[PDB]
């Protein structure tokens, strides 16, 4: 496996490709409006 | 980080607990090379060989802590001859003793190493949460096979396997919490299992199965040879039936 | 991880169980050589060798554990030379003997190993869920040849395959559930054969080839030769039409 | 997995129906070289040689197996020596018989291996559904050349050639098929002929060229030198007109 | 085939690029409204 | 896929067709090296040559299938002095020959091998439907050059190239064909010349003019040498200036 | 920056307070090799081994710190030779002695590294503020075996392992404070063990293994040899079982 | 394809065309070594010289073809050697003459070769329409030295250059043509001068530069030393004052 | 392109202005190697050599067309040593002479060069039109020294450099002319001087300078050693003060 | 391009103004080795040393130039003891001398090159207009000692270094103009300093660090010793204490 520890976040290190669909997930699903 | 002795895994637990033999046999360890042929792949080095070039020395500790066997030092043993050769300039202005006979050798190889043998993952995310569990699951394999250096017979040939389990969990969050804000975060563990003890442990694996198979053969004969009642002997020799 | 023996095949429950020779034949396993020429792919290493270096040493087991030949060290005999060297000076302060004749030999090569050879994979993916098998079949194929070294003639020269099935299983889920919900998970399993395992299998395989070509054309004789019964010869001797 | 013998091609059919020598000619194959000087592309690693080094093992089992040729060993000629070597510090404590003469040698070349040499591919698609069937024809080459050994005289020298059909069939869909249901799809084989079966194959065609090359020549005579019937010959005889 | 265990989704650790075609294909699929 | 031969081109065919000498010349090819220095490019492998490595054995096949030289073994000559060292072995327990003369040799090289030389394409698509000629127009070159070994002369020394014409035709159409939905499809067929077959053409090209230009020089005269009219010759003297 | 020494771990403030035994032994490191085959990954060199190739050197401080050992120079053997050969032409216009015969050396290994053994780490990050601890545990193992060059006996081999702890902790923050205004920053401290302390904290390891093994064993006897008190020792026996 | 000869360029027409010497010098190249240091940028291969390493092949050519020169094959000398070796064993069972003096020699070098050395191109392109003229001009350059190999002395020492064209013109269209309509193409043509008729016309040069100044040092006499007429000669001594 | 010599410097318009010495020296060229050890940087092949490897061929024609020495082959002395040895074995079956002295000889080096030394571009665009003028001004330098081979005392060394002006025109326009109509178009010229037409003109600056620095040292006198008249030398000797 | 000496530096001015010893001192420089074992980063090549290869060639520049010493050709001293047996079989058909003694040699080492020491770079941009200056200063370091030959003794063992300023001033601007109009500029100049300039002008440093510091030490006398008043002298003296 020689398996390194790589987040999958880039705010901690990790790959900086998926947090084009990191955050725009959570905008996909958020459900929270303003109060 | 304490320094502690090498993780030895419950084969070496069964090594130590092996019955003693008539004499422990002089036995001599040449080059166990790593003919695996197999380098570490990316992010890891080219270069860098998949499993350690050091059987040789790992061996020799396996027979040596098995309570069954003197080894000889024989991968550096143009530099101990070297030593030798200082030692007849030396008394020459204790007399230095002969190297012994050593009537058995174990040649061997470390016989492979594919990556990624039975891998695979599980992954799992909700909203938000979310945890895998992805584990790579390595096979190292190494030859120990004792030869007679008096007539070059191979006496007991033996093949023993580990599987190097490499698995991770990574449970990384993303979620949003109220409007306008976010919460995240990322427990990752991978606990590789080192791929130098688990060389270790099927090296020693192997050493009872040199053993166990060296006393059916009548190659030598342990003492009190009539037992047979040890956990140890009887576990791998119903271990010797490969699957 | 439980350190057991190699994980044999098939094949080798048909070596152990061939019937025994009128003496088992001395024979000497110099190198078969990995002259494949063929390396890992990308994410592997460069310098990774696609099969092991070490089908000199997985040979040794399958001539040893068939129960019809007695292996003789000639991988590190350099190495053994070396060893008996130090014994003439070591008893110079039992009597030494000489290296047995091993009439034939098991020179021979890893001939050969294309990746991917009848690879595929199908995928099947509705809203949300989905998964794939892709399977990327590899084949290997070694030569053994049986040489009789007083005259040099080639005996029994055999090339048996086995094909490497490295299969996976990802099975992934991609689906909304409720409104800005979201479930997403994916399981994963490749199952590689490991190609050691089929080095071992398909040398265990040739071995089996070794004793049924080399009994039709009078190179040895089997203890009791008029049975002709054993499904493991005759199998062999079905098995003996290449496809 | 099934471990069978190597999938020979049709050229071994015809090879091992060949008609019966006056005697089984004494051949010795040293190193039918892989100077193609060729190794594969991405993905396949740079160190990687597109064709085996092992066409001085494959010829080997072409010649034995052809019931013309008795191959001798000389891929390893200096690990046979070694061997001899022994039985004469062996028997000096049957006697050893000298290696035979083999009038006539089989020195050769794996001559080349263009990669995608008529490659291409169909491709199509519709809404939806969709399948490619993309070919990558390779081509390799050997020669096969029989030295008279007492002479240097290069007697007959062929070069046969087999083209490699390495094809892919992927079927993909990608189809919405309710509104926000999307189906998707993709069944794939790529059946790569191996280079090593069909470095095989070419040998196995270069001795029946050979042998056919080698009879209008006066080179070596046939049992019963009169037929010229069988199928075999007479289709090697109508395939010597290079396309 | 020598193939290891790659992820298809960059929430695992998978190909990152592929991420930015994953969420946008559920937001293609939800057939989901709010409540 | 059919093993048949090389596919040899037009200049084969002149040369069976050329005229018969008084005697066949004794003659040796040590090594055509392969001194282009030239790799191929990516995709392909940097430590892949651009063109074989193996010209001094396919030009052992120009030369003999040309029925105007006796080509003798130079290439493996170490392989087959180590073959003639055993005969004297064998022997002293037919009497063994020596080697031949061989009056004249052709020492020589793949002399350059330059990518994409007169490489281009055209390229034309309308709405949805398209397609291109994409041809990489290569160019080997060899030297062949006659040296008598009695005064180390080179007789003729020639130099014949030999454009490798690898085109693709890919006809691929991407056409909207309803509303919301689309038909594609790319038929392609990349047609690469295999730079063996043209190494191989080369050759068999330079072994004419080998054979013209070593006519009129006066260095071996043919069998009849007063015709002057078979349109081999006339033609490869009409073909004897350089364009 | 200010140059102190070499910042020793734990294992050597045990070093130094071993008890003196009866005379220093004269001991020899010849070369404790590198064949962890184990090069460092990205961002670092391909050729860049993981770990230093230096233990013969390490070893070497090892050995004369602990007050128990007088090692010699065999490292550079040849550099010292060629020193002593420039003597004998120097005095021949003090008499030079002769090399001490040090019947015990340290043969070893450097047994393996694996890259990120235990590794992982936990991110947390809410609205703005944001903190990681990722720690990438690797693993060096030693081996450091006493070898009697009288008799080539092995006397003590030992195996000792050292879990390098090289995490990192980044503070980063990226937070909106006014509107059209934003604070960031991020603070990071990757305190990675070096691989060379940890060589030399598992070398001091092993001689305390070393020493503690060679006494039970009758292999040499220390200075009033019935305390067995001191808190270095009965750690080291307590520390004799392998996890 | 037409195999013809290798396309010499204007140089060679002038190098037959050369007034006959009296009696044709015997001149020896060993090796004209590629010296460049230059190897081809990508796309092309590391490994890949970005001249051939054959101009010891090409020198041969270029001074037989002269019409003045007799050359020796010094090239595989050693290859030359062993086929002399082999006559003196054969006719010991036409007597075999020495090899020929060759008073003077051509030692050289390719001594370098730019690349890109006067690159450029110009691109114009209106609506739609457009096409490019990028032409990247290497430079080739070789050294060719007459010694006399009785002394040592270096007689006229020449340096030809040839500046490489290596010229694309790709005039490629991208129109719309009516409203969801689309008109494309690119017809392209890359004439690269191959370096292998660059090296080959630049020694060719070089040979008329060898002989023209070999001339007026009386070094060498022409047959009918009073015409300076031909419009080769007086062509390459208005050519002798470099740029 | 027009084959013509190598495109010379102002430096050897100097060169051949030389006046001449009481008799041309006999001198030797070894090997001026190239130790910048600098290859060229990307786009270029990382194993192509940033200077030619060929200094040693080039100094050979600035002393043999400097009219001041006789040059003498001792770049392949190996090579003309075995011409030498086949004219002792050819004349025994004119005499040969032996080489001559060569009192002084030129050992040097290509000691340096820098990529991109005072590199720099303008650029300037306004709307649509737009040119830049980007010039990476190398540097090579070179070593010279003649050793008086009698002695071994290094007589004049000197270090002659000179800027490789590589630089770029590129003139590129992309405007608009009508509503939505474009014209565009790139004029680009990158006139790389030759780095071997730089090594060739600093070596022969460094010839004039070890012949001025010859002459006021007493090393050797020229012809009418009274004038010191002439726009070479005492140009030479203005440039003596390096800046 | 004018073709002019080394651009020699500061320390070179100092260097021929250092006054006259009794007697040039014979010197004799083997190899100043390049030792630094650094290699140029990218975009640089990787084979590409980042110094010369050549200080062996650059400090006999610096002890000729210096009027202090006679250095003798060392580098090359192979290719010089092969001009000198040519020479003793060219009188035997001014007899020879032999090399001169040099009493005191200049071993040495570059020890050092550390990419970007003290580099970094100050940015400024308003709207439209900008320049950055950004220099990467890096740092060569040479080791020059001078060694008795007669006793091996170190004399004076010196440590020059000098930075290499490697300054860019890139001056870009980016500025609109009038609606929908741009002006745009980037006048760039990266003067780096040669490596090759600095190597030349730290060694040149050390020359004077090693005349200065032979001196004192009472090595060797110059002429005239009680001035101690040249502004060289006391300027390498008040530069003797290391910051």
């Amino acid at each position: 496996g020689t398996m390194t520890f790589q987040f999958r976040n880039p705010n901690f290190g990790g790959n900086p490709n998926n947090g084009a669909f990191l955050l725009n997930s959570a905008q996909a699903q958020n459900s929270y409006k303003d109060p | 980080a304490r320094p502690t002795l090498m993780p030895r895994a419950q084969s070496y637990k069964d090594l130590t607990h092996l019955p003693a033999p008539t004499g422990k046999i002089f036995v001599s360890v040449y080059n166990i090379q790593d003919e695996t042929g197999q380098f570490k792949p990316y992010p890891a080095s080219n270069f860098s060989t998949a499993v350690p070039q050091s059987a040789t020395a790992m061996l020799v500790t396996a027979l040596k802590d098995s309570r069954w066997f003197i080894p000889l030092e024989r991968q550096g043993l143009q530099n101990l001859l070297n030593e030798r050769k200082i030692i007849r300039a030396a008394q020459e202005n204790i007399p230095l003793q002969s190297l012994t006979a050593a009537n058995i050798m174990v040649e061997g190889s470390i016989i492979g190493y594919e990556s990624n043998v039975k891998s695979g993952g599980v992954g799992a995310r909700y909203f938000g949460i979310g945890a895998d569990t992805q584990y790579q699951l390595d096979q190292i394999a190494v030859n120990l096979r004792v030869v007679n250096v008096s007539t070059g017979e191979i006496l007991s040939s033996v093949n023993t396997s580990k599987t190097i389990l490499s698995y991770e969990v990574q449970a990384g969050v993303f979620r949003f919490i109220d409007y306008q804000r976010l919460l995240e975060g990322e427990v990752g563990y991978t606990s590789n299992e080192p791929v130098m003890l688990c060389l270790m442990s099927a090296i020693e694996t192997g050493v009872i199965f040199l053993i166990n198979d060296g006393i059916d053969r009548g190659l030598w004969d342990l003492q009190n040879k009539a037992e047979r009642q040890n956990d140890i002997l009887v576990k791998y020799r119903h271990m010797s039936v490969p699957p």
